[PDB]
RNA sequence: AAAGAGAGUUUGAUCCUGGCUCAGGACGAACGCUGGCGGCGUGCCUAAUACAUGCAAGUCGAACGAACGGAGGUCCAAAGUUAGUGGCGGACGGGUGAGUAACACGUGGGCAACCUGCCUGUAAGUUGGGGAUAACUCCGGGAAACCGGGGCUAAUACCGAAUGAUAGAGUGUGGCGCAUGCCACGCUCUUGAAAGAUGGUUUCGGCUAUCGCUUACAGAUGGGCCCGCGGUGCAUUAGCUAGUUGGUAGGGUAAUGGCCUACCAAGGCAACGAUGCAUAGCCGACCUGAGAGGGUGAUCGGCCACACUGGGACUGAGACACGGCCCAGACUCCUACGGGAGGCAGCAGUAGGGAAUCUUCCGCAAUGGACGAAAGUCUGACGGAGCAACGCCGCGUGUAUGAAGAAGGUUUUCGGAUCGUAAAGUACUGUUGUUAGAGAAGAACAAGGAUAAGAGUAACUGCUUGUCCCUUGACGGUAUCUAACCAGAAAGCCACGGCUAACUACGUGCCAGCAGCCGCGGUAAUACGUAGGUGGCAAGCGUUGUCCGGAUUUAUUGGGCGUAAAGCGCGCGCAGGCGGUCUUUUAAGUCUGAUGUGAAAGCCCCCGGCUUAACCGGGGAGGGUCAUUGGAAACUG
């Protein structure tokens, strides 16, 4: 880059990426791992569903994550059970 | 939304529209809904204003500028939002 | 109210048919001769070819790092007005027309299938903890872009907790719709929030003002998707397609949808032109035309696509992002040979292509943007100046008088005619020009100080409105005005046989040459060159290129087919086009009223402002086989 705020821009872009990553990745891990509960037996399942919400929920309180898409995957994964 | 002020007219001519557009449109490009004339050339400044949809306007959340300001002032829009927003 | 011009050319002469040419208007135009000024506009149409040089996007100390005066110790000096992390903006503004024959654009709708930072209003809350990290400082790799390791520290930086859903489920009640479904309300459980900074008062605790942060609900704004109709050449381009066509489940997105996956059936589009090739951004609009139509997409406004070529994702409310990132490709540059940097279709400017297109200028004064509480910073947007007769409009190079007629050219039937009242003389003026001076509007402000009144408060501080005080010009001594001098410093181009306005002489002799056509030139040339004269236009005049007209020469308006071009050699017949008489009924066509919409600018009408005009401003009118809806039933159905 040849402009002073595009360097400060791309260095926050970095940080917001391994930040928005890592938050993902953990969501998406809660989730797969009541789905994987919720096909296979009963167990606990439902134990871990609300958590599985909640990995959901705060994710909208920190802005990677539209407020419709949490609804929608609530809702969604809330009829496995 | 803001109720800007549109130039036209001719070189070392200006003339003036007071007219409501968006921020992020050109000055003289795109905008919303014209509601007056401003002609600063003369000395005694002739500025006509429809004085009803401009408080409509004005209750909707359209911010003036400063001489939009100056010139609702003067014709007596800015004193009569008050006097709404009290009444 | 509007309402249309023709001429030459086939023949020894005619009349028809038919083509060719010309007389008009318009350019982002070019070339030749020429050239005084002012106002308003326009200027790479070709190579989306390659780019030196400078500037075009930064800002916040009210969240964490300055010199001086100067506490203190004749010497050094503590506290008081100025880098970066973080927030916002870089997706706006600006430029090109490559690609694209498609929901890209125009027009009219739908979303009970959607999103939206900043802006406005309302209802609640801003309660408690933690672990770090730049900056900074040491150790190394370093040619250099810069890399790693150790230590140290802040926050409106980051991450848990208390509590709060109209978020998910389960349910109930009532009212409803356009099938899927929409709305109001109630019940139980499970999840999701915050941040503080500048002041005031008080007691200092508290309380409070402004700007802030979290959640929810409306408005406004900007976007997303779907659909009816409309705007090109080729059939010497006839089949095309397979996630294609539909369904059952699932995944994904803000949202519906083969958008994607598995399964099931073989579908779907097409002579009302599918598929393919070629060209092309679309519209408001511009040129022409009596009009219908024909041609084009210069300037300006709206939408779309692109940013050296091709692909991809992150951050973000919004990008698959001109001056952001990663990879590959071509080119340019540096290297210590390990590796690095770049993208003017931004404003100026250079090279190349062209028949052809401009200064490497001034300023944020005005309007508008981004940041901030404000002052304020940035703004090649924009406001201005420079170049080019490139276009439109306006003005000048004098005015009156001056004779059977100055002087001298051109001719002469050698008496004369002609330039010609044109000259000299005569009387007058300064629009331009020279000299010397006075000299505006564009300016509203913002902020700062007083005020007066409101809401809020225990009180303030502050907030909203109103009235005053002070300050601000690149253009620029610019427009403009006032005086003195001066006919002096300011006219050219084309044409003259007919079309078409305007003729004499000399020279040449089918040569030199002219030419849009009829055609002129061989010894008496109004057509070739020159001189005199005349005609048209005028700081312009001619030539060329493209479009429309004339051209009724694609004829719906508005032509034809015996002999001029034009009836298939004839028949049977699918689709299509058309269809005897009367009655009842329907409103698809038809005719009409009302509602919404067809942006601004442009043509047109009426008013105005510039000393007039060009130009600018206000109001009005026009334009649709447009959506909702009410009417009539003669005609077609
Ligand atoms: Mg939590
Ligand atoms: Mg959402
Ligand atoms: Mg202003
Ligand atoms: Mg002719
Ligand atoms: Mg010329
Ligand atoms: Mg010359
Ligand atoms: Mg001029
Ligand atoms: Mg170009
Ligand atoms: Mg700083
Ligand atoms: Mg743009
Ligand atoms: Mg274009
Ligand atoms: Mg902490
Ligand atoms: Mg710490
Ligand atoms: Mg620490
Ligand atoms: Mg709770
Ligand atoms: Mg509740
Ligand atoms: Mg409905
Ligand atoms: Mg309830
Ligand atoms: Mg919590
Ligand atoms: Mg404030
Ligand atoms: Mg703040
Ligand atoms: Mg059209
Ligand atoms: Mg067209
Ligand atoms: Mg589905
Ligand atoms: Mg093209
Ligand atoms: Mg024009
Ligand atoms: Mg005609
Ligand atoms: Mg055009
Ligand atoms: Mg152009
Ligand atoms: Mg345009
Ligand atoms: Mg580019
Ligand atoms: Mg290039
Ligand atoms: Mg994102
Ligand atoms: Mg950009
Ligand atoms: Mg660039
Ligand atoms: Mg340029
Ligand atoms: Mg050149
Ligand atoms: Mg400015
Ligand atoms: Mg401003
Ligand atoms: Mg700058
Ligand atoms: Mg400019
Ligand atoms: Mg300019
Ligand atoms: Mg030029
Ligand atoms: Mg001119
Ligand atoms: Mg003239
Ligand atoms: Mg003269
Ligand atoms: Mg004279
Ligand atoms: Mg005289
Ligand atoms: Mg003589
Ligand atoms: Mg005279
Ligand atoms: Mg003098
Ligand atoms: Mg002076
Ligand atoms: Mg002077
Ligand atoms: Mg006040
Ligand atoms: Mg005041
Ligand atoms: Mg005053
Ligand atoms: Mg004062
Ligand atoms: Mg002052
Ligand atoms: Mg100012
Ligand atoms: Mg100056
Ligand atoms: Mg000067
Ligand atoms: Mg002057
Ligand atoms: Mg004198
Ligand atoms: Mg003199
Ligand atoms: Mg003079
Ligand atoms: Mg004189
Ligand atoms: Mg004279
Ligand atoms: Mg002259
Ligand atoms: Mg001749
Ligand atoms: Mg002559
Ligand atoms: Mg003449
Ligand atoms: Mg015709
Ligand atoms: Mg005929
Ligand atoms: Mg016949
Ligand atoms: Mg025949
Ligand atoms: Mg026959
Ligand atoms: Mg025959
Ligand atoms: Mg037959
Ligand atoms: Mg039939
Ligand atoms: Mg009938
Ligand atoms: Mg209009
Ligand atoms: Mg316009
Ligand atoms: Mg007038
Ligand atoms: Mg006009
Ligand atoms: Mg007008
Ligand atoms: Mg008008
Ligand atoms: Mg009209
Ligand atoms: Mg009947």
């Amino acid at each position: 880059p040849n402009i002073k705020s595009a360097i400060k821009r791309v260095k926050t872009a970095e940080t917001r990426n391994s930040r928005n990553a890592s938050q993902r990745s953990a969501m998406r891990t809660a989730i797969k791992k009541f789905d994987e509960a919720a096909a296979n037996n009963a167990d606990n399942a439902k134990d871990l569903y609300v958590e599985a919400s909640k990995k959901l929920d705060s994710a909208v309180s920190k802005g990677l994550i539209h407020k419709n898409n949490a609804a929608r995957n609530k809702s969604r994964l809330a009829a496995k059970l | 939304v803001k109720i800007r002020l549109k130039r036209m007219g001719s070189k070392k001519k200006p003339f003036y529209r007071i007219v409501v557009a968006d921020s992020r449109f050109p000055r003289d490009g795109r905008s919303i809904e014209t509601i007056g004339t401003y002609n600063p050339l003369l000395d005694p400044v002739e500025v006509k204003i429809d004085e009803e949809a401009t408080l409509k306007w004005m209750h909707n959340g359209a911010k003036p500028s400063d001489t939009v300001r100056n010139l609702l002032s003067r014709e007596g829009i800015m004193e009569k939002f008050h006097n709404q927003k009290l009444g």
